[PDB]
């Protein structure tokens, strides 16, 4: 959580939580309801969101799904969709958290090494997350899209 | 029964590095005292601290590496670690405080043991400060931080166990009685 | 470390399923508690030093422990005792805001009992002092805040003993 | 007696993501005995010794 | 330090005796099979990444281990898992070149079981992954060299279990 | 003891104790007899000197004696006097030892932190110790008193 | 470390009372013994190398330990044996000159038996060598000094036993 | 020992040692090397096991060393550590024997009677031996610790 | 070079090279003529090897030469050939040196960073290196191919 | 650092061109002289201590530098004087065997002039000692080996400049 990140900084500083840090925690408390509503919308439209994102990503880079590609074949394409779904669930967790702390520990630490080992293309994965961001903006309110887009954007940058 | 992400995730720690002069420079100074010397709270650098070393570091004349060497050589470090604890444990204390890791092997202990026996404690702390590992792992001009080394044999479990070993015994005058109200 | 929200997120990740209604209300409980938590944290920081002083006065001051040969009968020993109590109080205040005992387990209660034993400092004396600090803290923070602070401080005292 | 020595070592082996300009070019003060090991260590790293000076008054 | 030739020398040193005919014969055997061992070791290093990829595909992937809550569910754990297999292979190939199983016990198997137990890694899963690496390495190295590599790989597995 | 401090320095040097250090130990062995006579005088004036110095200190800092001060009430005043007495006993022990390090370990190390917790005023405590030194100068012979004043001054400097 | 005068001070501090006249008389006895101890300590430092050589000849020379496979039969092992004896002598000289055995217990003793057990060095052989060193040291220092230094050496041997 | 207990049971039923009993006798004799090694470790560390565990016992049960308690005073506390020393010795004997009949024969038949006559608390003795077991875990490897732990378990179980 | 690596070890030791180290230097001196002959063959047929390896790489990984691949179009494909030629010349330099250290200094340090930033697939570049090794095996004698294959394989591992 | 082959490779890399026949001829000269250089370097290693002693005597035998106030007139000063020459000889031997002097210039010559200027030690006196070392080394190793040693010593003289 944002509180968790502030606590880590405070523990390093060896000082009680700063007044401004507590103020941001108060803001997180205020925005808990709005963040939960946005996360509920994403979870509700989960299947359609990542389905459209998968079509967009395969259209953008057809060699991911073509013969000789990493996800060539139905089973591997489904596995690629699962990896995207893992990322989508992490983004929903992060939107609830209000901080990048949830995602960073899951899918943003060593992810490049794991993807290189399996053989999947890191740039194509990043584009898939971008396609998800566009779909989410379509399926969410304007300011809801801004916040959700921010969390999505950190995920995309991590892939880079 | 599924293990959550907290399955030896958080052992790492914030890294302190020197920079342009600001009030944060004393935060870096606090970190150097907090790690090279074992001030448990981390909010109490007691009287013993070396203000002349702090002044050199603030000016920029002394690099963080040299700050560590002076602090380790000083009688402050000796009294809290060298004289009370046996030399055998002193080698481990040097590895924990300076490099940030437990002694990897008996061979490392052997090298530092003859240095301690003949050359002296100041020579030993100087050798570790000048050691190649400090230059990269701990870095140069970077305040040394606790590090858990995966590659050395059994060093993760050894570092975890040694770090779990909080400092016991004390510099003792008027040793305490067993029972109190 | 962990938070209330972070711990629910961890549990959901273990399960492998997106946010449930049960997840929503557990998180919402943390969201509701946030106001009480932050107000209490500000009070705790403001009266932190006074809290330590009150606790030791209520429990260990003017006793044989303070009198010669009582593990607190030196200027250095007394300062160390106050320091360790402040360490426990600060981490407990952190943990109260966080809502989870992971912070206390990871930092506050790691090897502390063994180190205290080898030194010879009385675990029971520390536990009594911690309970006294809990009473003072509950009074200062308020009734609702005192209940939560009691839970976190209870984890520290129980782990020590 | 100590010497003020400034040397610059290129970090060829490790292309460090974290800011390493301060380590790349630095000015430090080393004790006279320390200077032997430090000069040898900087030579082993391959960094060029920009300057050697003596803070102590007497050579 | 221990190697095959060095261990023969060390035993002779403990005796203090000059080189025996039996010692000469054992050292000669090491000299004789060094050629096959060296060529296979180079092949292993060249195809090291493919071997660990094949091993996780054959044993550790598409299962509950990599599904949620399986100690590989997160990218950090996955990266550490492939790294651990890579280290296992590297020190194993070191030891295979050396010819002596003592080296792996000195580094790879010193406290490894205790560390894995503490962190919660499945000992059995690691053993089966090592066996899967053994099959892949045997395929790439060939039967004559792979049989030699298999003995030292199996020693690593025996240390784990 | 001074010998103990010298031994610590020798241990850090990883060398046998220096001949000059051994000569210093012999010199303090000579000084110990006169120091013991001075210490006997200190023990004789254990209570009377404390009372006289305490009256001077109370005059110096009336607010502490006044209600709301640190030593407010008979019990608090007695505790303040007892702390001064403990310091005096530590001073006697340190004077006998010859090394201020024993006194420093017993007290004045972290004493400022203890005072911050207790609410005691460091300036008034330091003035009381100085008044004790003046009373001791009258109490003891000047040759012995000069060294004793230095030990008391070391405690005063640590307080300040 | 601790000294004889410091030990009397520690007892007085534990009691809480000022040093008694009888306790001061005990301290005066320590002061009287210190002069002879200091002169003898200077003599011991001068002939320390010869004492070590004599003890090594008494036990280690022409011994199965020196013979190959005897655990003293290496260049590193022989150097380590010499260094360990020298370190014990230095600590013993410090303890005898100080007049308090607390320093010896504090530094030399703690886990010395455990370290020797882990290394595999023979504790009994070291103890016999310590007795030989005590005899040589007593001869060089003198009878009165030999009693004090011999008592400290006997204390170290007793801890080893 | 295992050998003597097997012989006793065979003696009662009037049968020469069964083939399986003979196998067990053979196995125990062969693994006697490991047994002796474990006992050697414990006797090597008799000092710290007793000292550390006894200090842990005193801290866990302050009432035993309190005034008006069984262990008050250094003389009584020395005897208490002596008892813990005796029980560790019995445990090493039992490990060597491979059976608990030496331990029972020497020091668990009537412990309640003896300790109640002395006034010592029997549960407190059990907790001290538990402390010795916990200290033993660090000294002995995991496989070795399980073997010694069972003998410690019998001692504490009989004590309670 | 072999001499260069020996010099590094000697620099740290500040000691003369041991008989085994001198033997390594002597072996390099003995095989210097062999290294030069192998380099003569490789340099003489270098251009033909480059063009043949390009054909093989394009067949194995047609995605690189496909639309949307990095080497789409004549200019990009020529850049791919030039990059492969730089790698092959570096391999020749390393073979002459007798150690992979010269090649590693020239390139393959940060090569992952550079090529990934450029946007060409690291696996496809590695496949091209493998094709070059196969062509060299066809065009060279087996004994020379053994050494050349080893240095090639080091490049392949660095690319991985 | 650099070697003969490495320096040729560096020039070729700057050029960007394929291996040249003239570069091959230069490398062939390095290979042809390498065998003799290796044997000579082994001889230099065997008699390194004697060579240092002879050169030290030649430059400083009852020297005014040894006499008080001569800047080498201390036990520490004399030991340091011996140490610097020994290090220069070892690095020069490695450079002569390698056939390239750039490594010697970078490791030894870089900063040496500045340090010598700060110390005030006479560079010319050290150069005379270095010339004496070159003569003694040439005598022991042989004329052909002396030519290579002379080149390394000339680089050392340039570093003194
Ligand atoms: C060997 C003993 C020693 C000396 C002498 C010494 C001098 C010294 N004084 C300093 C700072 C300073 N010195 C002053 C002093 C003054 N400002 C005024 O208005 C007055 C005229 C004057 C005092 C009489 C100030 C204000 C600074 C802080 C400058 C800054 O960083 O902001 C600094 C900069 C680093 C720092 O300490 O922050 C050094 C190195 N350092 C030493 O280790
Ligand atoms: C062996 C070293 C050592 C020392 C010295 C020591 C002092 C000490 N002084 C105390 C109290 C105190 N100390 C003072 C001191 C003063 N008030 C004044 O106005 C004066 C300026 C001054 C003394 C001259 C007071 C007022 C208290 C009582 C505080 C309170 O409870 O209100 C207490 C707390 C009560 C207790 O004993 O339980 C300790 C522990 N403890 C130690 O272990
Ligand atoms: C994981 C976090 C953490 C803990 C828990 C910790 C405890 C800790 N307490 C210690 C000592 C100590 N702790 C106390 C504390 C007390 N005195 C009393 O009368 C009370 C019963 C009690 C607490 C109120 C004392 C007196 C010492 C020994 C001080 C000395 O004599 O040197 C020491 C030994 C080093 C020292 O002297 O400070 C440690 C490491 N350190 C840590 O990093
Ligand atoms: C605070 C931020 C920061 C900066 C700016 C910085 C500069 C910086 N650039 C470096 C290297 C370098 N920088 C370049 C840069 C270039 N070569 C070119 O042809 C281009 C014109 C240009 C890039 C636009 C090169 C080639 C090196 C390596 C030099 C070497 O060691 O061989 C180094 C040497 C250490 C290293 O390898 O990183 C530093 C310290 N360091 C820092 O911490
Ligand atoms: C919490 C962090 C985390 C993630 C995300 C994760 C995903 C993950 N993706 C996998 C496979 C895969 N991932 C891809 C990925 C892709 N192929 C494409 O064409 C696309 C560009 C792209 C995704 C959009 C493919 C093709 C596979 C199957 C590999 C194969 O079997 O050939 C595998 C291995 C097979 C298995 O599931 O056992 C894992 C573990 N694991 C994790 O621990
Ligand atoms: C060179 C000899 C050597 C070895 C082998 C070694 C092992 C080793 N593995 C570790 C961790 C680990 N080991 C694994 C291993 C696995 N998890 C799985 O699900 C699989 C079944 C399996 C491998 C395929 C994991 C996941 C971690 C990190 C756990 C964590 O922090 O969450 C650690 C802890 C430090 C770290 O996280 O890196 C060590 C020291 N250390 C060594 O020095
Ligand atoms: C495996 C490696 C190793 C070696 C080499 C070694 C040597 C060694 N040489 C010894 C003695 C000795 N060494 C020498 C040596 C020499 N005197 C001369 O005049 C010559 C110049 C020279 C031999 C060529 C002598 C004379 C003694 C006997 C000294 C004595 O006891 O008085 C001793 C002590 C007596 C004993 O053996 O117990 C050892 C241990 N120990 C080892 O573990
Ligand atoms: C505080 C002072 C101090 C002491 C006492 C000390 C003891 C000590 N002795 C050691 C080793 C050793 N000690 C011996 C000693 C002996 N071998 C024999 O046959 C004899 C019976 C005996 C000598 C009387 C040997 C052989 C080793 C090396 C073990 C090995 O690697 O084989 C080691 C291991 C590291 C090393 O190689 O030095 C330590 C730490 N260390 C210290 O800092
Ligand atoms: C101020 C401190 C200081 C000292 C002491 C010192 C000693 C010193 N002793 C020397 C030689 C020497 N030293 C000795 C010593 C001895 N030969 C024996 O048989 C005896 C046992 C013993 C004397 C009691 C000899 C024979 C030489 C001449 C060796 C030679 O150069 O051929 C030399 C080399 C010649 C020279 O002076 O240039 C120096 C420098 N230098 C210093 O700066
Ligand atoms: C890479 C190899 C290397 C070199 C070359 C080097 C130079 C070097 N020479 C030094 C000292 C020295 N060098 C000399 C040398 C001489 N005095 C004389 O009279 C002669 C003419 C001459 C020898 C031929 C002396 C006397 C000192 C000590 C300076 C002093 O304190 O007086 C020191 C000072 C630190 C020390 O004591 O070592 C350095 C760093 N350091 C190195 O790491």
């Amino acid at each position: 959580s944002v509180v968790t990140k502030s606590i880590v900084n405070a523990d390093a500083e060896a000082r009680y939580l700063s007044p401004g840090e507590l103020d941001r925690i108060k803001n997180f408390v205020s925005t808990g309801e709005r963040r939960l509503r946005i996360a509920q919308t994403l979870t509700e439209n989960r299947e359609r969101i990542v389905k459209q994102a998968g079509d967009q990503l395969f259209q953008k880079r057809p060699d991911v799904v073509s013969p000789g590609g990493n996800a060539y074949g139905e089973e591997m394409t489904a596995t690629c969709l699962r990896d995207l779904d893992y990322y989508l669930r992490l983004v929903t967790y992060g939107i609830v958290a209000g901080d990048v702390t949830p995602i960073e520990e899951i899918g943003l630490v060593g992810v490049r090494e794991m993807y290189n080992s399996l053989g999947t293309p890191i740039p194509a994965v990043a584009e898939g997350i971008r396609a998800m961001k566009n779909v989410a903006c379509s399926l969410l309110s304007a300011e809801d899209a801004a916040e959700a887009g921010s969390y999505f954007d950190f995920v995309i940058g991590a892939m880079q | 029964v599924g293990v959550g992400t907290t399955r030896r995730r958080p052992a790492r720690i914030f890294r302190m590095t020197v920079g342009a002069p600001s009030a944060e420079v004393e935060l870096v100074i606090n970190a150097i005292y907090c790690q090279v010397m074992d001030v448990f709270s981390g909010q109490v650098p007691s009287q013993f601290r070396r203000p002349d070393l702090e002044s050199r570091l603030r000016n920029g004349e002394i690099t963080v590496r040299e700050f560590v060497r002076t602090l380790a050589s000083s009688e402050i470090y000796r009294n809290r670690f060298y004289t009370p604890y046996p030399n055998t444990k002193v080698i481990e204390f040097l590895f924990r405080h300076l490099l940030g890791r437990a002694p990897a092997t008996q061979a490392e202990i052997r090298q530092y043991n003859k240095i301690l026996a003949d050359q002296g404690l100041k020579t030993a702390v100087e050798t570790m400060v000048n050691s190649p590992e400090y230059s990269r792992y701990f870095g140069e001009d970077v305040v040394p931080y606790k590090r858990f080394p995966t590659l050395p044999a059994g060093n993760y479990i050894g570092s975890v166990k040694a770090d779990a070993d909080l400092v016991k015994q004390s510099w003792s005058s008027l040793s305490p009685s067993l029972v109190g109200i | 470390m962990q938070d209330a929200i972070t711990a629910v997120i961890n549990a959901s990740d273990v399960q492998g399923k997106y946010l449930d209604t049960a997840a929503m209300e557990k998180l919402k409980a943390y969201f509701a508690t946030g106001e009480l938590r932050v107000r209490a944290a500000s009070v705790i920081s403001a009266n932190a030093a006074n809290i330590v002083k009150e606790a030791v006065a209520k429990s260990l001051l003017y006793s044989d422990i303070t009198r010669p040969g009582g593990n607190m009968y030196t200027t250095r020993r007394y300062a160390a005792c106050i320091r360790d109590l402040d360490y426990y109080l600060r981490y407990a205040t952190y943990a109260m805001l966080a809502g989870d005992p992971s912070i206390l387990d990871e930092r506050v209660l790691n090897g502390l009992k063994e180190t205290y034993n080898s030194l010879g400092v009385p675990i029971a004396a520390t536990v009594q002092a911690i309970q006294a600090m809990k009473e003072v803290t509950a009074s200062l923070v308020g009734a609702d805040a005192g209940k939560e602070m009691g839970i976190y401080f209870d984890y520290i005292c129980s782990g020590l003993s | 007696r100590m010497f003020k020595i400034t040397a610059c070592v290129p970090s060829q082996t490790r292309i460090r993501t974290q800011r390493e300009l301060q380590n790349t070019y630095f000015t430090k003060l080393v004790p006279y005995e320390n200077w032997f090991r430090e000069q040898q260590r900087i030579q082993k790293m391959g960094g060029k010794i920009v300057k050697v000076e003596l803070f102590t008054g007497k050579p």
